[PDB]
C-alpha cells in the first residue's frame, strides 16, 4: 500500500 | 500523550458529524481528507505529494476534533489515499516532536 | 530538542559523507533522499502517497545522522520532491509525537 504522505502547498 | 513511531500515528477525528481514522502527520504543510460530502463554501486547490498533484476542495473555518482536542482550520478534501493531519492543524492541538 | 510545527520540521542530516536538509515526516513508513549517489547494493521499489508512486533504489543498513543522533537503517534513494526522514529512522532516534 502507499506509505509516503508527505503532502506540500505550492 | 506521547505517541511513539513504531506504527502510524493513528488517530480518531470527527469532522462534519462523522468519525474517522487519520494519520498524525508533521510532513504534511495541510490537513487532506477524503472524499466526503462536507457542506459549506469552497475553493479549488492542488496539493503536491511524493508521486505528483492532487486537485482539492478547500473548506475554511471548519470545526473538527482531533483525538479529543477541539479545533477549527482548514480541511481539503480529495484523493488522498489515507485521512491526514497536517501542521495547521497539528499546531492548534500543541503537537511537538521530541527526541 | 522539543521541535514546534509552525514551520516544516528541516534537520541537518549526514548521509554517505554529505550534509543534506531533511524533513522529519510522522505521515511516512520510510526515508526517502533526493537522488544521490550511494555505495552499496540496492534493489527498485515503489513508493506512494499522495500523487501515487514513485520509483526508488532500496539500500538496506546504511549509517545516516540526524540532528547529531546516529541511526543505521533503510535508506531510499529516487525522485522525491524534498528529503524525508520517515519512521524506520525516527525510532532509531527515540522520536515521539507529543500533545
Amino acid at each position: 500500500r502507499p506509505g509516503n504522505f508527505f503532502q506540500s502547498r505550492p | 500523550p506521547q505517541i511513539t513511531l513504531w506504527k502510524r500515528p493513528l488517530v480518531t477525528i470527527r469532522i462534519g458529524g462523522q468519525l474517522k481514522e487519520a494519520l498524525l502527520n508533521t510532513g504534511a504543510d495541510d490537513t487532506v481528507l477524503e472524499e466526503m460530502n462536507l457542506p459549506g463554501k469552497w475553493k479549488p486547490k492542488m496539493i503536491g505529494g511524493i508521486g505528483g498533484f492532487i486537485k482539492v476542495r478547500q473548506y475554511d473555518q471548519i470545526p473538527i476534533e482531533i483525538c479529543g482536542h477541539k479545533a477549527i482550520g482548514t480541511v481539503l478534501v480529495g484523493p488522498t489515499p489515507v485521512n491526514i493531519i497536517g501542521r495547521n492543524l497539528l499546531t492548534q492541538i500543541g503537537c511537538t516532536l521530541n527526541f
